């Protein structure tokens, strides 16, 4: 009876503090929430409200509280399996905003997407895997991005998100380019340049990347037929490497 | 009747750690139990669990004669065998030679007269494993002969259990002649449903005898089946048939990465099989420079057991042959000393190859 | 009433039926004429293959319609 | 026969045996006596008359499966394993006479699943003997599902005893934990209903997953809380009550740990159980009178179970039965044409070689699945179409 | 000391592979690509066996032209679940 009235008032007021005294209040109060004596109706529900107010607080301070909360939820993860996903997603945004790809990728990796009792939707798992691969790519780690782009390949076939499939293809071509498989990445980029859904500005970017990959590809039967297709395209003259493409096509 | 329903819950839910009190109440249960009820065994098991620690052996010989009789008809086969396993397993390491020796002698004779078909078969097999693990191959054979001579098909599950025991014993005996006969005997059985530990000894010795003979393809099938069954049940020996799986895959002129199936992929980066994973990744896409470096570095992880050291001569020659074949493909006239620098072998050895 | 069936080569056979006769009866009549099994034989009228369950109600000719016989292997 | 088919099956067994003995005495293989035997057993027994107007025809040939289930199911005093085996032996002989053996393997597999997962199976050693007999009938492919089901039961049994050893090296669990790991793709069960794990059972949960991480790598666990049971005791009532209940009932009862009364909406929100399943669970709990509402005069039948009623735990629970157990259960024609077309050119073909040439050559439309093609090729070779080789490997040939 | 204590819990689980499939071990491309052969000429679909080993349709089809065993487990390869 007393829990509903008194403890609700004290929690709503303590969230509005000035400086370093806020951290001390959260240390003892959060530990009281992890305790077994609190049922999963005033701890799981209000943790979502506690998390949604965190992004308003400055990013520099939000890093320390976010890390501390994850440690305290570790003993009881199955109960709070939905708050962990949102907390780690929010923390990854802060880490990526600081040009820190390694920390952001590791935080997103820790989210249980397969070994968990919460069945995340296909779109959620597809978009998380693509972001993890992209973050690993920005860290110059093609090996790790390759592993997480394979998982996203098993979900794009049955996903109903048409835009997410385009995003997956863009990241897949980037992974192939990073893995020095230029001839395979060039074909993927060429397919992207023929899609009307994609904007014209990025369409020329895909064509430029396809031409660069074809030039960097090993000479042979497959590369020669790709050069001819690119030369026959009327949009290749806008690229700054059209002159090199013309000479390479003519076996000069 | 009415008191039987109420009293049993009171004496079970309430643990009643105080002795000399719960004993009297449970004693009245057995004598007053007239109906063919299962509840009699459950209460009878409690005294064995608690009061066995506090000696009282002279009390138990008197009560042991009627103990085995309730197994036949008071309860089902599954419940009777389940209760036996828990007690017997944990007392093996408790020494007590004066208890182990006399208990088995009086129990085996009494149970032989009543049960012969399946309950006696499994208990004797359990005792055979005890003899096997104690390194005492002098009294396992006598119980093995009586187990084997029960047919003279339709008993494949029991036959495979005996064959696995023979194979395991002869492995410790360093016997290879009997291993071939035992493996071929199990091939005639096609109607068995054994534990996935029984078909991990028959399928492992079959792969090993194929490895020794020279049939590296049939060994690969046997090692994959043995490793898969060892993965489902077992653990310590599982990452031994995987190493032989990769070695057999390298001895079949390579082809197909063993660490691509769902069973072997999780163990690809395991420290025990990491050296073999790099060995097969270098065997495929033939590169002698990396293949030799892995062999030199992992000398205490690859070139240790005789099952891989012996076959290391067949390797480092097939990979050299594949490198040689590809190297001479675009040439009409090539220099033998030029080949030697690519193969990292002597000029005389190049001519022999 | 009394129709004629022609093969591809041009051989004509004149078979007599009744309005309620079935296409299986047509095939059996052709069998008694030459000996072609019904399953190794296809019938065409107006460029469309006849279905094997309709009793010539829309094939009313009253004047000896010309049918087309095509040999085919059993089951294609 | 429809109401009590138990004694109907026993009638067939007795009649068949005695017919052979009488013929060989004086008739000396009489033509009339032998001919009358094949006409009576076929029409009168295989398909009876009342299967038509009762809109139940598929169940009629399926009453043999439940008969063998009753022999291997946990029950009262059962016949010993000395006279039962010979009666089962002649059952194998008549089994091959039926043509739709596929449905036999389905119903027996589903019934075996409920018998094994709930530990309701009796003579588990004899169950292996029964499945082994079925293997000889068709092959290991026919019993591919059944063998895996029995194998993981033994694996889980050794897994539990190994888990007990692992518990001694760590903090002992406050409750006895046993789990059937089962398998994916070989069992009829699947996770369909979401559930919120109670805070009391979470720790053990985590413990086990740790034991499943070191032992097995790259393996998940799809827990089926609808198929899990447990024993819950009460330490505040007047008398000790060791109730047996499923996970759902266990969570519902444990929700009263902190308070005394809850409404249906809070129960639905806290445990995230679907409306129909939770309604059935609440109804069966009310049958046992474990939970009562304010108004006894209110009838549960004519009053809908609105998600607002406040149910409170009955503190003066003195129900006259001490054995409460709430765990009681609550036309295509294209592939045949493709098969004959592809067998036209090649006179002799393997079974798996023919597969793929028809299974996936036309896979862009009407993905046919293996069992459909197997059944169609069976009904084809039956009607003088393929006439497979007499036993040389597994070639199916054509008009040979 | 606890107010209410649980004594037994007979759970039931269902184990499955954490990664369903990540490669076809005849062309080294994972199961969602075209098997390289379909990449050159544009279809490609998955194929399973009784061993539950997934390969490209075309890859296993040309593997079965000269052989009759599964590439991975070297057992009798029989098509299952398309
Ligand atoms: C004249 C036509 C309509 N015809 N009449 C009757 C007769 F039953 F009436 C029967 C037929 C008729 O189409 N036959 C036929 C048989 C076999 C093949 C293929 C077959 O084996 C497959 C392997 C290749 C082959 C090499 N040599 C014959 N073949 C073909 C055929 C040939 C070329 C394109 C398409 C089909 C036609
Ligand atoms: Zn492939
Ligand atoms: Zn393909
Ligand atoms: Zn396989």
């Amino acid at each position: 009876k007393d829990l509903a009235g008194k403890y609700r008032q004290i929690l709503e007021k303590a969230i509005q503090l000035s400086g370093a005294e806020q951290l001390e209040a959260l240390k003892a109060f959060v530990e009281a929430m992890v305790n077994e004596n609190v049922s999963l109706v005033i701890s799981r529900q209000l943790l979502t409200d506690f998390c949604t107010h965190l992004p308003n607080l400055p990013d520099s301070t939000a890093k320390e509280i976010y890390h501390f909360t994850l440690e305290k939820i570790q003993p009881r993860v199955i109960s709070f399996e939905e708050q962990v996903a949102s907390i780690r997603q929010h923390l990854a945004s802060i880490y990526e905003k600081e040009e820190d790809w390694r920390n952001a990728a590791q935080v997103l990796v820790g989210i249980p997407l397969e070994t968990g009792q919460k069945q995340y939707n296909v779109d959620y798992k597809l978009e998380t895997y693509l972001k993890i691969a992209r973050l690993y790519l920005e860290d110059d780690d093609p090996v790790q991005a390759e592993a997480y782009i394979n998982r996203a390949s098993l979900l794009q076939n049955e996903s109903t998100n048409e835009q997410l499939q385009i995003h997956y293809k863009v990241c897949y071509a980037r992974v192939l380019d990073y893995r020095r498989k230029f001839i395979e990445a060039a074909q993927r980029y060429n397919e992207l340049s023929y899609k009307t859904i994609v904007h014209e500005s990025e369409r020329l970017e895909a064509l430029k990347h396809a031409l660069h990959c074809t030039i960097l590809a090993s000479a042979g039967q497959q590369r020669s037929r790709m050069l001819a297709t690119l030369f026959k395209d009327e949009r290749c003259q806008q690229l700054a490497a059209y002159g090199i493409l013309e000479k390479m096509y003519l076996d000069r | 009747n009415v008191d039987l329903e109420n009293q049993y819950y009171n004496s079970k839910a309430l643990k009643e750690d105080d002795p000399k009190a719960a004993l009297s109440s449970f004693q009245k249960v057995l004598e007053l139990e007239g109906e063919k009820g299962e509840w009699g065994f459950k209460a009878l098991k409690q005294m064995i669990k608690i009061n066995f620690k506090l000696t009282n052996f002279p009390e138990m010989m008197n009560r042991y004669k009627q103990l085995l009789t309730y197994i036949r008809s008071a309860v089902t086969r599954n419940y009777s065998e389940k209760s036996i396993n828990s007690i017997l397993d944990y007392i093996s390491t408790s020494k007590q030679m004066d208890l182990l020796q006399e208990f088995y002698e009086t129990t085996l004779e009494a149970l032989k007269d009543a049960k012969n078909d399946r309950l006696w078969f499994k208990t004797n097999t359990k005792l055979g494993k005890l003899y096997l693990e104690r390194e005492e191959y002098g009294k396992l054979q006598k119980i093995l002969r009586q187990l084997h001579q029960s047919c003279q098909l339709k008993k494949g599950t029991q036959l495979l259990e005996i064959y696995a025991l023979e194979i395991q014993m002869y492995t410790a005996q360093k016997n290879n002649k009997k291993l071939k006969a035992l493996y071929e005997q199990s091939l005639h059985i096609k109607s068995a449903i054994p534990h996935p530990l029984i078909m991990g000894v028959i399928r492992e010795c079959g792969g090993k005898m194929h490895l020794r003979e020279g049939e590296f393809e049939k060994a690969h099938t046997d090692f994959f089946e043995a490793f898969k069954n060892y993965d489902e049940s077992g653990s310590p020996r599982r990452t031994t048939c995987l190493k032989y799986l990769v070695l057999a895959n390298m001895l079949m002129k390579s082809g197909i990465n063993p660490f691509d199936s769902q069973e072997a992929k999780p163990y690809k980066n395991d420290p025990e099989i990491l050296a073999m994973t790099n060995l097969v990744s270098a065997y495929q896409n033939n590169d002698i420079t990396e293949f030799e470096k892995i062999l030199k570095t992992n000398h205490s992880n690859i070139m240790d057991d005789p099952f891989i050291r012996e076959h290391i001569e067949e390797l480092l020659r097939n990979i050299r042959t594949q490198v040689l074949i590809k190297l001479i493909k675009p040439y009409t006239r090539i220099h033998i000393p030029f080949i030697s620098k690519e193969l990292n072998i002597d000029v005389a050895d190049v001519e022999s190859l | 009433m009394l129709i004629k069936v022609k093969t591809l080569t041009g051989k004509e056979i004149e078979i007599d039926i009744e309005p309620t006769d079935k296409v299986e009866r047509i095939k059996e009549r052709v069998e008694e004429k030459e000996g072609i099994p019904p399953q190794q034989q296809r019938l065409i009228y107006s460029g469309k293959q006849m279905n094997d369950e309709k009793t010539a109600a829309d094939y009313k000719i009253l004047g000896g319609s010309v049918l087309h016989l095509v040999l085919a292997l059993r089951g294609g | 026969a429809l109401n009590d088919p138990k004694m109907y099956v026993q009638t067939v067994l007795d009649v068949h045996k005695k017919y052979n003995a009488l013929v060989m005495s004086a008739f000396n293989n009489d033509a009339g006596f032998v001919a009358a035997l094949d006409k009576a057993c076929g029409r009168f027994i295989n398909n009876n008359a009342v299967t038509k107007m009762a809109q139940s025809s598929s169940k009629s040939p399926e009453l043999l499966a439940r008969y063998c289930d009753s022999l291997l199911k946990k029950s009262s005093k059962n016949p010993e394993e000395a006279e039962l085996e010979d009666t089962l032996n002649q059952v194998m002989v008549v089994f091959k006479y039926i043509e739709d053996k596929d449905v036999f393997q389905k119903f027996y597999a589903k019934m075996l699943a409920k018998r094994l997962v709930h530990q309701n199976s009796a003579s588990d050693d004899a169950e292996a003997s029964m499945i082994s007999k079925l293997k000889q009938a068709c092959g290991f492919e026919y019993t591919s599902k059944l063998q895996r089901m029995f194998q993981d039961i033994g694996v889980s049994k050794d897994l539990n005893e190994q888990f007990k050893k692992h518990l001694t090296n760590s903090e002992p669990l406050d409750l006895d934990f046993s789990i059937q790991v089962l398998s994916s793709g070989s069992w009829p069960f699947q996770q369909s209903c979401t559930f919120a794990l109670p805070s009391e059972l979470e720790r053990s949960y985590q413990r086990f997953t740790a034991f499943y991480a070191s032992r097995h790598s790259g393996r998940k666990l799809t827990w089926l809380y609808q198929l899990s049971k447990g024993e819950l005791v009460t330490n505040c009532f007047k008398n000790r009550y060791t109730l047996q209940a499923s996970t759902f009932q266990m969570a519902i009862l444990l929700q009263y740990n902190t308070e005394d009364a809850y409404t249906v909406q809070q129960l639905t929100d806290s445990t995230q159980i679907k409306m129909d399943i939770l309604a059935q669970v609440l109804q069966i709990l009310l049958k046992s009178k474990l939970l009562v509402l304010e108004d006894e005069n209110a009838n549960v039948d004519e009053v809908e179970l609105k998600p607002d009623t406040l149910i409170k735990l009955y503190l003066g629970y003195k129900n006259k039965k001490l054995r409460v157990n709430i765990n009681v259960p609550m036309r295509k024609l294209l592939i045949q044409a493709a098969i004959v077309r592809i067998m036209k050119m090649r006179k002799v073909l393997k079974h798996q070689q023919l597969l793929g040439e028809v299974l996936t050559q036309l896979s862009s439309r009407f993905k046919p699945r293996v069992p459909v093609i197997k059944k169609c090729i069976d009904i084809l070779i039956e009607k003088e179409y393929l006439e497979r080789v007499d036993g040389e490997k597994d070639t199916y040939s054509y008009l040979a | 000391k606890k107010r209410f204590e649980v004594k037994k819990w007979n759970a039931v689980a269902l184990w499955a592979w954490d990664i369903v499939v990540d490669n076809c071990a005849i062309c080294r491309n994972h199961i969602m690509d075209l098997c390289i052969e379909c990449q050159a000429n544009q279809e490609c679909t998955v194929a399973w066996g009784v061993c539950n080993h997934a390969f490209h349709f075309h890859c296993i089809s040309r593997w079965l032209k000269t052989r009759q065993v599964c590439p991975l487990d070297n057992r009798e390869w029989e098509f299952q679940k398309y």
